[PDB]
């Protein structure tokens, strides 16, 4: 969404997450320079991402068990 | 198939939608040339549909 | 008042027009949808497009040529017609060329409609696009170099002109093989034009790269029964007679006697004169006879007999592409065995391609006529690589006819619109607007280019427009990596023919767009 | 440097999926048919000819 | 319909080896009746009204109208 | 190490497939890779769909 | 199972027949080799109770957290004093949050 | 692949260098066969009539 | 691959919907039709306009007023709503000026659209715009000449 490479730009900061322990480094999306979300300020609540987490594993857990449709087919008006 | 013209008894003349007439014998059943259509009036060696050429396998007169 | 804006109407029940500001519109509206369409496929990064037909075979077509996509299109847009046709006879005129001249002419459309609502009455535009055209033509003129003299500088602007011309179709994966190809191609015509002579043989199966130009000929026909599947030191006779039941041309004749005696003595005359035509046929001491009709079983039995291969029903093309190969002369009449001259090639066997079997002749006596086999892996891969051999011959043919060339990769027209620009600096006027338009036009045909690559064109054009104006005459795009660079170095290089006939009809139908400021519909037939 | 060409139209990326997508189709149709374990398919033409 | 994208219908799996299972029990279940000495014959009316009474299998089978084509194959051996 | 090594369909795991005979020409599997190769490229290539 | 031997004109009556005498020999054998434990202690009973439901409970999607729920349902049903109604244990649901962010409420 | 934001073109590329590597692997696996070795012959009929 | 281009047809029926190129299109075409109809209302010389209802009374109405000709119009593109209810709003905070306004986020657009064939990320032009609306308030703002003082 911010024009730059998506493989290389995540290949380079999970390269430098690994290297250096900082589990802070993102994309830069805004173009700031750094890569760091400490200093840009780029904050998000913890409950967010665990939420996020949860739904989106118990859904795709939903989707992936049902493995029969049933539709009427009447394409009813 | 439109046109299906039996002609000179060695040679006949078909053709349909596709457009381009085709020439072909009854002996050898080969298609001798496929001229490049809904009528294949013969000569009242030539045919007109454009007048077309045994000889020289071309148009020879537009009308 | 209008004519169909008026309390009476006066048009059939489905007539249409429309006026000044309506017809501009529409006109514009169409050229510049035909050349959006056919753009995106100009460059060497040119994408391709999938035709698929409606109708009842529904065939399948991809093709990244301009006219091609063209020309099966339901196109209803008058002036889209008018782009469509300019298409095709820039296509007949030269092989390439016919992406580029779309593209210029809906450009110079879009400035023109710019123009328009920069309240600039069409004529001043026109006068200006004449303008801006000459200075434009002779521009490049100047700048056109010329090789004929020097064999060897001419065979490396023809590999360049080949390497170019293939750049953006398909074959640029293997386009150094294609190039020597197509060059050997050519250059075997001895500098005829006959681009017929040049046999284009379509095989399925096999890797695009398993593609050849035989050194000798190909035929996709059969031998007789008992003839000989193989002649070392061949004599070959062409020849256009009957050889099946070969009536005599008197139509009013007939048979009419009074018993069935003289009917089989009548049939055994027949016979017997079918025998003494093949005798006179076998006088001129040959080993290989060639007809362009067909060769019913009497005498194919007596050239079995002969000990002669008689190749039967090869039609006025392979008549001719023997006769150009071997030297022969396709003769009719057999009475003077001393003035028909006999093709000559070492060797005539069967050969094993995919799962046909075709006759090869080689060693050849002349040779001035090629079959090129393409190999491929679908129907749609060889029918796309035998349109960019078609264009690649064409320009080649171009070439040689006319041994001026021009750099390419934008060079051509960063330099006419630097010239055009010159002009412009100096007339006075909307004219000096009009041919801004026109050099603005002819920078974006590259600007395309570039965007095809994904490059940042603007950067780029200005860097060649910087290069050009200070005097880098040669400057142009690297598509290698994305920056500029020297053509002549990088042997980019294409035919002055084609870049002007380019410009010369983007120009022309430009202007007679432009002139159009009413439209008028009768009523269709459904 | 920051942000590259823009690519504004989506056309083409939506034509090489709906390429991809009929291709894998057809593989996975096929798919079951492979092998010395695979198995033979009917089909019916529409002249109602049938072949295995 | 859906990505294969064929213009007929699809029947893969245990379905088909079903429907032709069907098809050929039906065949067999037609001419079940007249096996063996207490067999009994069959009428067959030609949709004009000609009736051919019959005992024989083959002629049972050429005689009637079949369109699945594994009960095709019973009729044809 | 071994490059001779396959399914088995008979024995119902990995073995060296010489040991049940199943050889092919290498003609098959070059003509397949090649072929494939060349149709996937050419696919890459198409970026549009116009009907005619 | 029965079926080939209908085809073959078998009387419905004796395959009624046999199912009725099978039946009543499964459902002998079954109440005779079901495992009862005469302790009457607590602890071992809730652990039977939470067995039964976790089996119960592991072939739905909430089968990742069956130990979780199970142990709820168990507390849940031993909270009710003698007839055990239905309309005693109310449930109510809430759109959003995570299976584990079920509770019971006493 | 595509989905990552990589070029067709630089796809097609690499997909030609793994087809001529795949290639030569393929050719230094296979060994050299005589048409008068009547059992190869015979084990290849076979491999090609298992499927059928 | 996008919801109207997949196999699968999810929506329902007479539900659309246009990709990132066919959108800007269809906006970038309500916003130019409803500039360029706004448009030659505007200035010293500008020229009115008739309005003619299509309903039972077929109301009729002449005027020069931008809102009032955007408001009295059918309207189907959603970014031609966008610009009648801009157009309203306009009206509604002060009298005049909606011709103008209209105008100018018709001409913004033409400019955006221009750009954006340039291949030039709208984020990018909608920072530019944002930076190029603070110096001309700014601008506006120190032109400014007030005269309250004196009556
Ligand atoms: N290797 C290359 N480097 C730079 N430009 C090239 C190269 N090959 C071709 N071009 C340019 O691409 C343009 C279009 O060529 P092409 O699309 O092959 O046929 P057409 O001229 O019919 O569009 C030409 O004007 C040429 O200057
Ligand atoms: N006498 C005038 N001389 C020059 N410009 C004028 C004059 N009167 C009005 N204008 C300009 O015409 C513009 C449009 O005003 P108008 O046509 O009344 O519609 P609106 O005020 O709704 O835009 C205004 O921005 C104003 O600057
Ligand atoms: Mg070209």
């Amino acid at each position: 969404n911010s024009g730059m490479n998506p493989i290389q730009t995540m290949t380079e900061v999970r390269a430098r997450q690994v290297k250096e322990m900082n589990p802070a480094l993102g994309i830069d999306c805004l173009h700031k320079g750094t890569n760091d979300m400490k200093q840009q300020h780029v904050i998000e609540t913890l409950i967010g991402k665990k939420q996020q987490i949860s739904l989106a594993t118990q859904m795709v857990r939903m989707i992936l068990k049902i493995d029969d449709i049933r539709k009427p087919g009447e394409s009813e008006e | 198939l439109s046109a299906c013209s039996f002609t000179s008894d060695m040679q006949i003349l078909t053709a349909s939608g596709d457009g381009t007439c085709a020439l072909w014998d009854v002996e050898s059943g080969q298609l001798l040339q496929s001229f490049h259509v809904l009528c294949l009036d013969l000569a009242p060696n030539t045919f007109v549909s454009m007048v077309w050429d045994m000889r020289s396998g071309q148009c020879v007169q537009a009308f | 008042a209008s004519l169909s804006l008026a309390p009476v109407n006066i048009f059939k029940a489905g007539a249409d027009e429309e006026r000044a500001e309506t017809a501009r519109l529409t006109s514009f509206i169409g050229a510049i949808a035909i050349g959006d369409l056919v753009k995106s496929t100009l460059g060497p990064k040119g994408m391709d497009k999938i035709l698929l037909s409606s109708g009842r075979d529904a065939s399948l077509m991809v093709t990244n040529d301009g006219a091609t996509i063209l020309k099966n299109i339901g196109v209803d847009n008058p002036a889209a017609k008018v782009l469509v046709d300019m298409s095709r006879v820039q296509d007949d005129e030269v092989g390439d060329g016919t992406t580029s001249v779309t593209v210029l002419a809906a450009e110079l459309l879009r400035e023109a409609e710019s123009l328009i609502a920069k309240k600039i009455h069409p004529q001043t535009i026109i006068a200006g696009w004449r303008e801006a055209t000459k200075a434009a033509r002779e521009a490049l003129l100047s700048s056109a170099v010329d090789h004929g003299s020097d064999e060897v500088k001419f065979r490396q602007d023809l590999m360049n002109i080949a390497g170019t011309t293939l750049s953006s179709k398909l074959l640029t994966h293997h386009k150094d093989h294609f190039t020597k190809l197509a060059v050997e191609a050519v250059l075997r015509l001895k500098g005829s034009g006959n681009l017929e002579a040049i046999h284009i043989i379509k095989k399925l199966g096999g890797s695009l790269a398993d593609s050849y130009l035989d050194e000798g000929f190909l035929l996709d026909k059969k031998i007789g029964v008992n003839q000989p599947k193989r002649i070392e030191n061949a004599k070959i006779l062409i020849a256009n007679t009957g050889m099946d039941t070969d009536k005599i041309k008197i139509f009013g004749s007939r048979v009419r006697v009074d018993s069935t005696a003289k009917v089989a003595e009548i049939e055994h005359a027949e016979k017997e004169k079918m025998k003494e035509k093949v005798e006179r046929i076998l006088k001129h001491g040959i080993n290989c006879f060639i007809n362009r009709q067909l060769i019913y079983n009497y005498p194919e039995q007596l050239f079995g007999a002969a000990g002669v291969m008689a190749i039967e029903h090869a039609d006025f093309a392979g008549v001719e592409r023997l006769a150009l190969v071997t030297g022969g002369e396709i003769a009719s009449t057999f009475d003077h065995p001393e003035l028909v001259k006999l093709g000559s090639c070492k060797l005539i066997e069967e050969v094993m391609i995919g799962e046909d079997k075709l006759i090869h002749f080689s060693g050849v006596a002349l040779g001035e006529a090629c079959t090129i086999v393409l190999r491929g892996a679908t129907q749609q891969i060889l029918d796309e690589a035998e349109r960019s051999l078609h264009d690649a011959l064409c320009v080649l043919a171009q070439t040689v006819k006319d041994s001026r060339t021009v750099y390419g990769g934008g060079c051509s027209e960063m330099l006419m619109a630097h010239a055009v620009t010159q002009l412009a600096n100096r007339t006075p006027g909307k004219e000096a607007v009009a041919m801004e338009s026109y050099a603005k036009a002819l920078r974006m045909l590259p600007t395309i280019i570039a965007d095809n690559a994904g490059y940042d064109s603007a950067d780029l054009v200005a860097q060649l427009r910087a290069a050009h104006s200070e005097g880098n005459t040669t400057a142009g795009l690297d598509m290698r990596e994305g920056t500029i660079g020297d053509m002549a170095i990088l042997g980019i290089t294409e035919s002055f023919q084609v870049k002007r006939q380019v410009l010369l009809s983007a120009a022309e139908a430009a202007e007679v767009i432009l002139r159009v400021d009413n439209i008028i519909k009768a009523a269709p037939r459904k | 440097r920051g942000k590259g060409a823009y690519q504004d139209r989506d056309k083409p990326a939506q034509i090489r999926f709906s390429n991809i997508s009929a291709a894998k189709a057809v593989a996975d149709a096929i798919r079951t048919s492979l092998g010395p374990k695979g198995m033979d398919k009917m089909i019916q033409d529409g002249k109602g000819d049938v072949t295995i | 319909e859906g990505p294969l994208s064929v213009f007929g219908d699809r029947s893969t799996g245990e379905t088909i080896r079903s429907q032709n299972v069907m098809a050929a029990a039906s065949i067999a279940n037609i001419v079940k009746s007249s096996l063996g000495p207490v067999g009994l014959d069959k009428m067959l009316v030609d949709d004009i009204g000609d009736v051919t009474i019959t005992n024989d299998g083959a002629t049972i089978l050429k005689l009637l109208e079949v369109e699945h084509p594994a009960a095709k194959v019973l009729c044809e051996l | 190490g071994e490059k001779t090594a396959g399914i088995n369909v008979r024995k119902g795991g990995i073995s060296n497939i010489l040991e049940e005979l199943v050889v092919q020409p290498l003609l098959v599997s070059v003509s397949a890779l090649t072929l494939a190769t060349e149709t996937v490229r050419s696919i890459l290539k198409i970026d549009d769909v116009v009907n005619t | 199972q029965v079926k080939p031997y209908v085809e073959e004109g078998l009387h419905p009556q004796i395959i009624i027949r046999a199912f009725r005498t099978a039946t009543q020999l499964a459902v002998n054998k079954i109440k005779e080799i079901a495992v009862t434990v005469k302790k009457a202690d607590k602890v071992e009973q809730r652990k039977l109770l939470e067995k039964c439901a976790m089996t119960a409970l592991s072939s739905k999607l909430i089968s990742q957290q069956k130990a979780f729920f199970a142990k709820m349902v168990v507390d849940a049903v031993m909270m009710l004093d003698d007839l055990l109604q239905l309309k005693m244990i109310g449930i109510k649901k809430v759109q959003g949050g995570a299976l584990e962010d079920s509770q019971l409420v006493a | 692949l595509l989905q990552k934001g990589i070029h067709p073109t630089i796809i097609s590329e690499s997909f030609q260098k793994a087809l001529e590597k795949g290639i030569e692997i393929l050719t230094d696996m296979s060994r050299p066969v005589e048409l008068s070795d009547r059992e190869t012959l015979l084990n290849s009929a076979t491999t090609s009539l298992n499927s059928k």
